[PDB]
């Protein structure tokens, strides 16, 4: 059946995940009660992906819910699809984690996982071919960062033959918390570059000027954020709970997105921008989609080179005129494409729009223009280091000096590998 | 009367698989329920078409057949398709997790462990024959399974069966209806590995296909369906000397005779006419010399290559339907004249020819339109290499970079395999070289 | 907007024929080995055919004819004009293929007075066969050119479409050993820029050496009371046809899923019976000076714009 | 052009046309490679589980 276990760690690792679910489920015609009332069976077709099937055949998410204090749980479950999820499935403690990797990773994370990894295991052994897992976390704060990749390395060693991937929000100083974000996430990228096949870096610059300079919002709740990460999410999913040409599943898109085993760290895309009732047309959805403005990464990938892109347009839309209209952007910005990559761009169609749009093209890119993204977090964090600010909250949790040297330096030699292929 | 076992590897062999023996119903005229009325001999007969089927005493007739697949969900779609009443459920192997598009995965991890299964099913095939001549196998360069389980099958076969023919059906990779950037990787791979094993190997070019489902069956975006049903006219009429009355190619063994001479190159070009789209309202019926004709044009070859520029040795043409040798070496004595065709010098420039007087059979609904007369040309032409030219190419632009080897490293394979793949492909480019063209 | 590729870099005139395209604001140069283009000019030795019209959406073509070689190694050609019924043909001087086929035994059966010449000049059969490369029979005759008593030859740039259109270029060329013609001692025996700009007062009786074509028809006029079209152009027209209809159905991309289109050179000898004769075919020839601007930009015309669209100087044959 | 092996039938014809004439490896080496990739195959992940008992024992220490 291959199904995927999705794990959602922290306040923005649980609010993009409660969002996550609220979408497809329409998408899928589950209601907030678990029960389907949908028209087609092209729904219920490959809906054991995220879905388990109940007693009164009723449909539960294969979702774990995870944090160090509950605020943002009680939230998710008072919220919109808030009572689909397994009641066991919310495992939680009360410390919370203070917006320090350390203590998610190290002390108060260290008191939880076991717990985590007991509802893992419960809905892992209920599967028929598990493929592998889904992480939603920010990588910023303290419980989805530090905890989040301590339950990836556990969950690594427990199932090392299955797929781990990850949708990882990257602070910014434009949609910040705390000044310790950039120890924290330069943290995190160290244990992903090493115990992840597949991450989508969600940049929280990116949602926060494609809210502003775009979608015409001059204030951006995390709500306007965290609805370009729902579509994008769904969009990014498609193939996954839709049934196709295509067999799509976690492990063929790693082969097919990622020719180096540490440069999988994929630039997501999304195109209309919603906040309408023209659809667009296919040379608006390519034009768009590729543009900049329509990157929840915050690069610019005119700066270097798409390794691999994989995209795929929902709605009723002429094939062959996506075709016409890839095969078009490519050959008139070659300068962007590997040319020693054959057939590096691969295209799906989806006869399944999404709510409220006719049309819409997701985009999943393996630039190495994602390179400026780990650069501004290492520059923003040896600022810092270099005078040991701030260092306390961490030493005081266990961890020596010597652990941020060596995770700043293997972030910079991640950006040394992404860089050494622009050029070929 | 001598069996032919057929084996289906992967999604591309068990989807062809199932174009093709839907076919060999409608030529048979076998019901979806396995019986045959004009089948008078109930429950045995050494006939022509029971090198194919075999049959039950309640008088069904069971395609030789066995589909193998990673995966289920495509061999599902025969276990309860219009002809789930056609195969033992023996015949339709599905695993648990497919290869991933991973040719290191499908030989090496996964596929140690189903091949004692398949090789046992496919024995309680061979225990069926009376005189078995060998096997016809089905799949995709391109697929993981299609190339790594079958490079894993096809070496297993030569052990078990070591004085037995082996056929292949090879799907070579096209962008414009592809799945994976690696297919050039698992094509090379396999290759290197079945060589050996298989002595006759007939190659289809997707992009060839599906060009010419657009050009001549004016279809936008040829489908699956629309591709394989053309491919099975092509593996009909190479196969049906095997399950027909008839004196030429009546054995495996015919194949290598009349078009291997160099056992290397054992891969014939070929080419197909007419290819008439059934929505074609008005459409005039075309002659013996005017289909003989299309087989000299690369646009209806099974792979697009150039054979005025290279030298045949070989060339076999299989006609379906309403022709006669008059009219055929009429066609022949012209077209000498007007075209190049060279053959090398040593070997007899002619043709074999073969005519089944039975026109082609359509899927009923389907989009050919049915003919009264058709051709196959089966030509041993070098310019067949350019194909191997292309492929080794696109490995050669990743391979520099080791881009995507990890994968494949990962699962137990050696970087070495890769060059050692490669330099066998080098060699075959030579090959090639060595007989098709003068200093 | 179109893409092309460039992977003969010193090409003569293909390196301007792809500067008047970048010009055009409309055509977008490639690395090599980028395999997404709509046009190649390759390489003069091994390109790669096999690989052209292979990308779904390009429409490729290229500046070379896959076989045309059969016309300009001068090798193959007589094996083409002695093999081919369509070359019975009494334009071409009397030669054998020789290796250190081969004709050596024939070769001889015509010896009975006998002057020729061979490179890729001698009376006697030794003096040349020790080079252990064709034999032809030496225009010992030729036509002469006053005041100078001037060998010369006859190059015509001729432009094959991708329709197989044959394009003669209205600009030919005279190259002339601007000295003496003698008899023996070899100077002006082999007369162009190759026993000319090194051994051999570089420029005499004209410019260049380059006599063109609106002179030579005026000396003609004056000098025989004839006309260039009447006493030579019609034999011209007459061997390039022969030459390309001849080999059509063995390099046409008709019916192929790339075009080739290709410039070729012929060289002619014209003797002193004003009778036209081909000496070799150039499958990468480089044009005279002055007229490159004229006919690079014929090529773009006809050869190039004509498959792929934007925004006479030759005669059809 | 000559016409050789003319075959008639019932179901249709067969013959020759000619325009000129001219002038493995054991289960046990099989067995062999297929072992030597599984035990490259459990090397991997050994240094795998082993690298993560570091992790235990540094998320230990802190
Ligand atoms: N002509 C044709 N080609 C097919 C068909 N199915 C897949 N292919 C081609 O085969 C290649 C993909 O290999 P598959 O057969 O799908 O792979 P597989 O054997 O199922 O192996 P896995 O990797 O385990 O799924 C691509 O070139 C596809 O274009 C088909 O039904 N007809
Ligand atoms: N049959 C012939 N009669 C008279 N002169 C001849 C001749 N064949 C060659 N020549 C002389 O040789 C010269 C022509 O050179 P040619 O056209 O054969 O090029 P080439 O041998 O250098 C090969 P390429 O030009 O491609 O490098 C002329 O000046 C001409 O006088
Ligand atoms: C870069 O080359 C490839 C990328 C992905 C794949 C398949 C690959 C095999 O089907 C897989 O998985 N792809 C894929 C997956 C997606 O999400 C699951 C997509 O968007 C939602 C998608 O859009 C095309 C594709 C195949 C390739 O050849
Ligand atoms: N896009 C988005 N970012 C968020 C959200 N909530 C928090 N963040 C960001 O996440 C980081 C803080 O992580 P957080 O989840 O609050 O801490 P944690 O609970 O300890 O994991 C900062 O970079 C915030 O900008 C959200 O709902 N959406
Ligand atoms: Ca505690
Ligand atoms: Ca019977
Ligand atoms: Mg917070
Ligand atoms: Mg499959
Ligand atoms: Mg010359």
């Amino acid at each position: 059946m291959r199904e995927i276990v999705h794990i959602q760690a922290g306040q923005c690792g649980n609010q993009i995940g409660a969002k996550f679910w609220e979408v497809i489920s329409d998408e899928h015609g589950i209601d907030p009660t678990g029960s389907y009332h949908g028209d087609s069976d092209l729904q219920l077709e490959r809906i054991n992906v995220y879905y388990n099937e109940a007693t009164g055949n009723k449909y539960v998410p294969r979702a774990i819910l995870v944090d160090l204090e509950p605020g943002t749980m009680d939230s998710v479950r008072s919220g919109p699809f808030g009572q689909i999820f397994r009641p066991d499935n919310f495992v939680f403690g009360q410390s919370g984690a203070g917006n320090n990797w350390a203590k998610g990773h190290y002390t108060e994370g260290a008191e939880l996982v076991d717990s985590v990894l007991d509802v893992v295991r419960k809905e892992s052994e209920s599967c028929d071919c598990l493929q592998g897992f889904q992480l939603t976390h920010s990588l910023g704060g303290g419980t989805g960062s530090g905890m989040g990749t301590l339950l990836i390395s556990k969950i690594r060693e427990e199932y090392p033959d299955r797929i781990m991937n990850t949708f990882s929000v990257m602070p910014s100083p434009k949609v910040s918390d705390t000044v310790v974000e950039p120890y924290n996430a330069t943290l995190s990228v160290h244990q992903l570059v090493e115990n992840t096949d597949e991450t989508y870096c969600i940049d929280n610059e990116a949602l926060y000027d494609i809210c502003f300079r775009t979608l015409k919002l001059t204030t951006p709740t995390y709500g306007d954020l965290n609805h370009l990460v729902s579509a994008t999410m769904s969009g990014v999913t498609t193939c996954l709970r839709f049934p196709g040409q295509l067999n799509a599943d976690l492990r063929k898109l790693a082969v097919n997105m990622v020719p180096f085993p540490r440069l999988h760290f994929f630039m997501p895309g999304f195109a209309p921008l919603t906040s309408q009732y023209r659809a667009l047309t296919v040379p608006e959805l390519t034009q768009q989609m590729f543009d900049s403005k329509n990157m929840m990464a915050a690069c610019d990938p005119r700066h270097g080179r798409y390794l691999t892109v994989a995209a795929i347009f929902r709605g009723r839309m002429s094939m062959k005129e996506v075709d016409e209209q890839m095969l078009n952007v490519q050959n008139k910005n070659s300068s962007y494409f590997v040319e020693w990559i054959p057939n590096n761009v691969k295209t799906a169609v989806c006869d399944i729009p999404p709510r409220g749009l006719k049309m819409s093209a997701t985009f999943i890119g393996n630039s190495t223009a994602i390179q400026e993204l780990f650069k501004r977090i290492s520059e923003q964090f040896t600022a810092m280091f270099r005078r040991k600010a701030f260092l306390h909250w961490y030493t005081g949790e266990g961890m020596d000096e010597m652990e941020f040297t060596e995770a700043e330096s293997n972030m910079n030699d991640l950006v040394s590998e992404y860089q050494q292929y622009q050029d070929a | 009367m001598r069996e032919c076992i057929s084996i289906h590897v992967g999604q591309a062999g068990v989807q062809i698989g199932n174009a093709c023996w839907e076919l060999y119903c409608l030529e048979h005229g076998i019901q979806p329920d396995g019986q045959m009325p004009s089948d008078k001999t109930i429950g045995g007969g050494d006939d022509s078409f029971n090198t194919f089927f075999s049959e039950t005493g309640a008088g069904k007739h069971v395609p030789r057949a066995v589909f193998v697949d990673l995966e289920p969900t495509v061999i599902d779609e025969v276990r309860t398709g219009t002809y789930r009443q056609l195969f033992h459920p023996e015949q339709l192997i599905t695993g648990k997790e497919d290869a991933a598009n991973n040719y290191a995965r499908g030989h090496y991890t996964i596929g140690k462990e189903i091949i004692d299964l398949v090789l046992d099913r496919i024995r309680k095939l061979a225990d069926q024959c009376t005189g078995l001549q060998g096997f016809l196998v089905f799949h995709s360069f391109g697929g993981g399974t299609g190339s790594g389980f079958t490079s894993l099958l096809m070496e297993r076969l030569s052990v078990d069966y070591g004085k037995k023919s082996k056929l292949e059906f090879s799907i070579y990779p096209a962008p414009q209806v592809s799945t994976a950037v690696v297919e050039p990787y698992n094509s090379i791979l396999t290759t290197h590995t079945t060589l050996e094993h298989s002595d006759c190997a007939f190659m289809v070019d997707n992009e060839a296909i599906y060009d010419i489902c657009r050009r001549n069956l004016d279809i936008e975006r040829p489908t699956y369906t629309n591709l394989n049903r053309l491919i099975s006219q092509i593996v009909s009429s190479i196969t049906a000397s095997l399950r027909f009355d008839g004196a030429l190619n009546v054995d495996l063994t015919e194949f290598q005779t009349n078009l291997v001479p160099y056992p290397r190159i054992h891969f014939p070009l070929a080419t197909y006419a007419p290819v008439i789209s059934a929505e074609k309202a008005y459409h005039e019926q075309l002659s013996v010399a005017e289909i003989t004709n299309a087989c000299f044009e690369p646009a209806n070859q099974m792979v697009k290559c150039d054979p005025r520029h290279g030298k045949y040795m070989a060339c076999c043409l299989l006609y379906r339907g309403d022709v006669v040798p008059k009219d055929v070496n009429a066609a022949i004595a012209t077209i000498k004249t007007k075209r190049s065709i060279q053959f090398v010098d040593w070997c007899p420039t002619g043709f074999k020819v073969g005519i089944n007087y039975q026109p082609p059979t359509v899927v009923p609904g389907g989009d050919l339109a049915k003919v009264q007369r058709a051709v196959c040309m089966l030509s041993n032409t070098t310019a067949i290499a350019e194909a191997w030219a292309r492929l080794d190419h696109k490995f050669d632009l990743m391979y520099a970079k080791r881009a995507f080897v990890h994968w494949y490293v990962g699962e137990g394979m050696e970087e070495g395999e890769f060059s050692e793949a490669r330099e066998d492909m080098a060699a075959l480019e030579k090959d090639y070289e060595e007989v098709g063209v003068d200093s | 907007m179109y893409t092309f590729v460039v992977r003969d870099e010193n090409s003569s005139v293909y390196a301007e024929v792809s500067r008047l395209l970048l010009a055009t604001g409309q055509w977008k140069r490639l690395r090599k080995d980028n395999p997404r283009f709509n046009l190649m000019l390759g390489e003069r030795n091994r390109l790669p055919f096999g690989r052209l019209g292979h990308e779904p959406g390009l429409v490729q073509l290229v500046n070379y004819y896959r076989g045309a070689d059969k016309l300009c190694r001068k090798a193959s050609l007589v094996k083409l004009i002695k093999t081919s019924p369509e070359l019975s043909c009494t334009w071409f001087p009397e030669s054998y293929v020789i290796y250190p086929t081969d004709e050596r035994e024939v070769f001889l059966a015509a010896y009975n007075g006998n002057v020729w010449i061979a490179k890729s000049i001698s009376s006697e059969a030794s003096e040349l066969l020790d080079f252990i490369h064709v034999i032809q029979k030496y225009l010992e005759k030729p036509l002469l050119l006053e005041p100078g008593h001037r060998k010369f030859d006859i190059r015509s740039w001729v432009l094959v479409d991708h329709l197989y259109n044959i394009y003669l270029y209205r600009e030919g060329v005279l190259r002339t050993s601007s000295e003496p013609y003698n008899s023996a001692d070899k100077t002006c025996h082999l007369t162009n820029h190759c026993i000319q700009k090194e051994y051999s007062n570089y420029g005499r009786y004209e410019e260049g050496n380059e006599m063109f074509f609106e002179e030579f028809n005026q000396y003609l006029m004056d000098a025989l009371n004839t006309t260039l079209e009447n006493s030579i152009l019609l034999q011209i027209k007459h061997i390039i046809r022969s030459c390309l209809m001849c080999i059509e159905p063995a390099i046409s991309t008709k019916h192929l899923h790339y075009q080739s289109f290709q410039l070729f050179g012929f060289d002619f000898m014209v003797d002193e019976e004003l009778k036209v004769w081909l000496i070799e075919v150039n499958g990468a020839p480089a044009c005279a000076q002055k007229l490159y601007a004229e006919l690079c930009q014929g090529i773009v015309d006809v050869a190039i714009s004509s498959v792929f669209p934007l925004a006479s100087i030759f005669i059809k044959l | 052009m000559e016409v050789i092996e003319l075959n008639k039938c019932t179901s249709g014809q067969s013959f020759e046309v000619i325009l000129k004439p001219p002038s493995d490896p054991s289960l046990e080496e099989i067995q062999k490679k297929l072992e030597a990739a599984e035990e490259r195959r459990k090397y991997q992940e050994a240094e795998l589980l082993k690298h993560l008992a570091e992790k235990r024992e540094h998320e230990r220490e802190v």
